[PDB]
């Protein structure tokens, strides 16, 4: 099994840490949800190919422009995350996160991931965003952003329900294997 | 890690580490606070273990087994003895606070009520100056270490065999050389996240709320200073490239 490296980037509100936790346990924690993620090496078999996929979080590094790039060397695939409950997290993708990743990770595939998809039809979420003249990110808004930024693809998931999470990491593995 | 500490921090949470009859005696807010304090200490134990892999398994094994050129092992593992001393001392203080708080007759049932003071001490004065000096140096040598590692792995058969041998066991799956370097660089930026969540559950005693507020600000001051003090070293970089930064 060949080794590949994945890094997840995005705003603090995007749910990156939770996504890594749920994938690495195949479980939304029932007793305690960790504050932090250290690292993990997942055994993945995708389309008949065995990979060891090393997983890294950038949480805590968002304010530190010289520390944060130390996460990027030899990355094989980037997950670029926003939350569907935060249009603000999507607006920060094209001109903050994207130019940084293209600079430090040239030619590395980017998957744009809409997290927290369970909240798109959540009444509390809709009420709260309406007060800032906002609504949950629409699937077409996600796809259009992915298209614009030169993403490999666009995917959605819910760490809470686990729906879509396996598929995100299997696809990231496929992307990392491409020449 | 030593077995006593590994066992003490084997559970996924404080609420699963303590006896259920002890848990049932506490309010939910206390349980939430203790769970995050437990995560701070558990992840500190694992960080010290990362540093012991670096010093004892890799660095010392290379010195004992291989014929590397002078300065190569220091280039792979910059500042690792200093980092081990900083964090082993901090860990010792956290574990002594736990042990003092244990109920007589128990090796598992405790509540830590006074963490803020310990964190203020760690992140101020000489210890904070040493943390800042050592991380500014380490993080500025990070790129250089990774590049040296990759060169030796690709070119030196005995080095490659050494690495494959000592990283074969399952318990080293997450702790190759490059993985250890990045775990150490990322440790310092975990502290604000942890401290802020402890603080969220520490409003019951106003002195504690205040102390954790002070600690959080000291940690952010340290991180800002380290971040402003980093410039990546590169083997073979010429003066002109540096002064034209």
């Amino acid at each position: 099994a060949i080794r590949k490296k994945l890094v997840i980037v995005g705003d603090g509100a995007c749910g990156k840490t939770c996504l890594l936790i749920v994938f690495s346990k195949d479980q939304f924690p029932e007793v305690y949800v960790p504050t932090v993620f250290e690292n993990y090496v997942a055994d993945i078999e995708v389309d008949g190919k065995q990979v060891e996929l090393a997983l890294w979080d950038t949480a805590g590094q968002e304010d530190y422009d010289r520390l944060r790039p130390l996460s990027y060397p030899d990355t094989d695939v980037i997950l670029m995350c926003f939350s569907i409950d935060s249009p603000d997290s999507l607006e920060n993708i094209p001109e903050k996160w994207t130019p940084e990743v293209k600079h430090f990770c040239p030619n590395v595939p980017i998957i744009l991931v809409g997290n927290k998809k369970d909240l798109r039809n959540d009444e509390h979420t809709r009420r709260e965003l309406a007060k800032m003249k906002q609504e949950p990110v629409k699937p077409e808004e996600g796809r259009d952003m992915a298209n614009r930024i030169g993403a490999f693809g666009y995917m959605e998931c819910s760490a809470k329900t686990k729906d879509g999470v396996r598929e995100v990491f299997e696809m990231a593995t496929r992307a990392a294997l491409q020449a | 890690s030593m077995e006593m500490d590994e066992k003490d921090f084997a559970a996924d949470s404080w609420s699963l580490a303590v006896d259920s009859s002890f848990l049932q005696q506490h309010k939910k807010e206390v349980m939430k606070q203790q769970d995050v304090i437990y995560e701070l200490i558990q992840t500190e134990l694992h960080h010290v273990r990362t540093l012991k892999i670096m010093t004892r398994l890799f660095r010392t094994g290379m010195l004992e087994e291989l014929h590397l050129e002078p300065g190569v092992v220091q280039g792979l593992f910059p500042c690792v003895d200093e980092l081990s001393d900083i964090h082993t001392r901090f860990l010792s203080q956290l574990l002594e606070r736990r042990r003092q708080a244990l109920c007589p007759g128990s090796t598992r049932n405790f509540v830590i009520h006074r963490l803020g003071d310990l964190l203020i001490s760690q992140f101020s004065g000489p210890s904070a100056e040493q943390m800042c000096k050592t991380y500014s140096e380490f993080c500025s040598r990070h790129s250089k270490a990774l590049k040296l590692y990759k060169e030796l792995y690709a070119r030196d058969k005995r080095f490659q065999q050494f690495i494959r041998k000592v990283t074969r066991p399952a318990v080293l799956k997450r702790h190759g050389v490059q993985e250890c370097i990045l775990l150490v660089t990322q440790r310092i930026t975990k502290y604000p996240l942890l401290i802020s969540r402890i603080l969220q559950h520490s409003h019951g005693i106003e002195e504690e709320r205040q102390d954790l507020t002070t600690a959080l600000g000291l940690v952010k001051e340290l991180l800002s200073n380290v971040d402003e003090g980093i410039y990546q070293l590169e083997k073979g970089a010429r003066l002109q490239e540096i002064y034209n930064r």
